[PDB]
């Protein structure tokens, strides 16, 4: 019964941006 | 002389002894200047952290840090990990000011970590502890912008660390910009950040 928020995702080792969708 | 030149040339086959030796100190004087350097940092951030569930990250260099993220580089920055005790979660902390994701370059976004640090083992997990979000401005009284929110166990953010840090957790939505920088935010040209980590209700001694 708590709250439900966001994670992330997980690091590469190519280029790309910081996301997790 | 040419045979025996080389005699008094011996004295010139001294030149690399002299020389190769100055080479073992510019080596040292470098890796104890890395260290020296170094530790600086370690004591500019033993300091700077805090003992009793709270965080007070102060960021500085403002417009030098925003465009950063803004004309990618330099991203994210992060607090200093701060602990409930001195034995206990590593809890460090990232800033998005420009913003990661669904908060990027139209939001500034800033989130809660938690680090692995060697009295995890022992501590309760996974984290499972109140964290309110704040923004601290310079001015007057200024609204705290921010919120906590109830740790989900099942977050992958959550869990008993087992690399060098965690997922971030927090919110890619935090302050709109275009309030943070209008407003008093920014005094100085420098801006706060307050951690809270309800530890209110918790198993004492």
């Amino acid at each position: 019964k708590t709250a439900a928020p966001v994670q992330e995702t997980l690091h590469g080792s190519q280029p790309v941006t910081q996301e997790d969708g | 002389l040419e045979s025996v030149d080389k005699s008094a040339g011996q004295v010139a086959r001294n030149t690399g002894l002299l020389e190769s030796q100055l080479s073992r100190h510019d080596q040292m004087l470098s890796v104890h200047d890395i260290r020296l350097a170094d530790m600086d940092l370690r004591f500019q951030v033993l300091e700077t952290a805090s003992y009793n569930g709270v965080l007070i990250w102060k960021i500085r260099d403002y417009k030098r840090r925003k465009q950063e993220a803004v004309m990618g580089k330099t991203l994210s920055l992060y607090s200093q990990p701060f602990y409930t005790g001195y034995f206990g979660y590593k809890m460090c902390a990232r800033v998005y000011l420009n913003g990661d994701g669904m908060g990027k370059g139209t939001h500034l976004s800033l989130f809660f970590v938690i680090m692995r640090g060697e009295y995890d083992a022992l501590l309760p997990w996974p984290f499972k502890q109140k964290v309110t979000l704040m923004l601290m401005d310079q001015g007057s009284s200024r609204r705290h912008l921010g919120d906590a929110f109830k740790p989900d166990p099942n977050s992958s953010s959550f869990k008993k660390p087992t690399g060098e840090m965690n997922i971030a957790s927090g919110c890619p939505v935090f302050v709109a910009q275009t309030v943070l920088e209008n407003g008093t935010y920014i005094k100085d040209d420098t801006i706060f950040i307050k951690v809270i980590v309800d530890t209110s209700d918790l198993p004492d001694p």
